[PDB]
């Protein structure tokens, strides 16, 4: 469950091709269950990193509570 | 006078050819960096999601 | 017939100002196929809709609405060429009086 | 051959299946200084 | 003193060459394709989350 | 036998002859503009 | 002389048919660069 729902993939897809351009390689990762802690990936100055790299801080995609993405229930809830 | 002819393209063709080694496995390494992006952009070409948009009225 | 100056100065006046507003060509669409059924069932499919659904292609439409803009553009071009065999009639009868 | 493939070709004609058409040429020779 | 260098022959030195820069151009024309794909890839609009209309 | 499958041959290059030529204009109209509309009307 | 020709025309065929396979990936390529949108897919219900 730590290996599919990470902590955060960056803004993008194309930042991972520009920092191969005039860069370095790239990095791989693997899971760890405890061990990706710490300060400054999901404590309080997170938000600071989101706002400024541009990404969400909770659950970096999105906000996900609900198993299916329904156009009707965003219709009603409008 | 062709002696030292051969004294100098010993020495150039040498130099290159110690130049050539050391070049090709330099783009060798370039050769790996770029073939791990090749196989990771290639994966999540079926993890991005894809955005739904639905009109207001 | 007092200053044909001012009357021809008003006529390319006019010119000026119809002749400059440009008018684009409606624009081409994807190659018919786009976005190719085979690949929007999967986009479909990686969506996690909730509602079962299916890919209503709307090419045609998009085709007949460029064909309509297409003829309302050719009726353009010919009000533009009578407007500039109107100048030219102009500039004939501006040119006798400054003879 | 020939009258009997157009009399039948009126028949579809009251997207054909064939190429018809030319051929790929191959040796077709003369008489020497006779005609 | 003659060098070792010197001494050395002409034909294998140059033979070796050849055959290195060969392998230098092999490399070259390999970057040509892998920054062809990684070019295009990026120019492709494929990474960028195609869009689907619900009603 | 050999004519058999021969102008089915000639037939299926022909046909890819005027289709090929359809499609020539087609790779390089794509050119010719800087960018395309959407084929969506919705409504 | 009838067995030279299909394998001319079967080579023809071929190559040709490779070509038209190419050409449908580099209009699929230029169909999806040089549009200001991602493909555009429409999702009715049933």
């Amino acid at each position: 469950q730590a290996e599919r729902f990470p902590v955060t993939r960056d803004i993008s897809l194309d930042v991972k091709i520009d920092q191969m351009k005039a860069g370095l390689t790239l990095t791989r990762r693997l899971p760890m269950v405890y061990g990706t802690a710490g300060m400054a990936s999901h404590g309080l100055n997170g938000a600071i990193r989101a706002s400024v790299l541009g990404v969400a801080y909770p659950c970096h995609p999105h906000c996900v509570m609900s198993l299916k993405r329904s156009p009707t229930l965003t219709t009603e809830a409008a | 006078q062709e002696l030292r002819v051969s004294r100098m393209s010993l020495m150039q063709s040498q130099s290159d050819l110690l130049e050539a080694q050391k070049m090709v496995e330099e783009q060798r390494l370039e050769i790996q960096r770029l073939y791990k992006v090749i196989e990771s952009l290639n994966r999540e070409k079926s993890l991005v999601p894809p955005v739904v948009l639905a009109p207001a009225n | 017939v007092a200053n044909p100056s001012d009357s021809l100065m008003t006529l390319a006046e006019k010119c000026h100002q119809k002749w400059s507003q440009t008018k684009n060509p409606p624009a081409l669409s994807p190659y018919p196929p786009f976005p190719a059924s085979e690949e929007a069932e999967a986009i479909l499919q990686r969506a996690n809709l909730d509602y079962d659904a299916v890919v209503m292609d709307t090419t045609g439409e998009h085709l007949r609405e460029t064909t309509k803009t297409l003829v309302q553009y050719s009726q353009d071009i010919l009000n533009r060429d009578s407007t500039i065999q109107s100048v030219l009639k102009s500039l004939k009868a501006h040119g006798h009086v400054g003879n | 051959a020939e009258i009997r493939a157009e009399q039948l070709a009126n028949a579809l004609r009251s997207d054909s299946p064939v190429f018809r058409g030319e051929d790929v040429p191959g040796p077709v020779a003369v008489l020497r200084d006779n005609k």
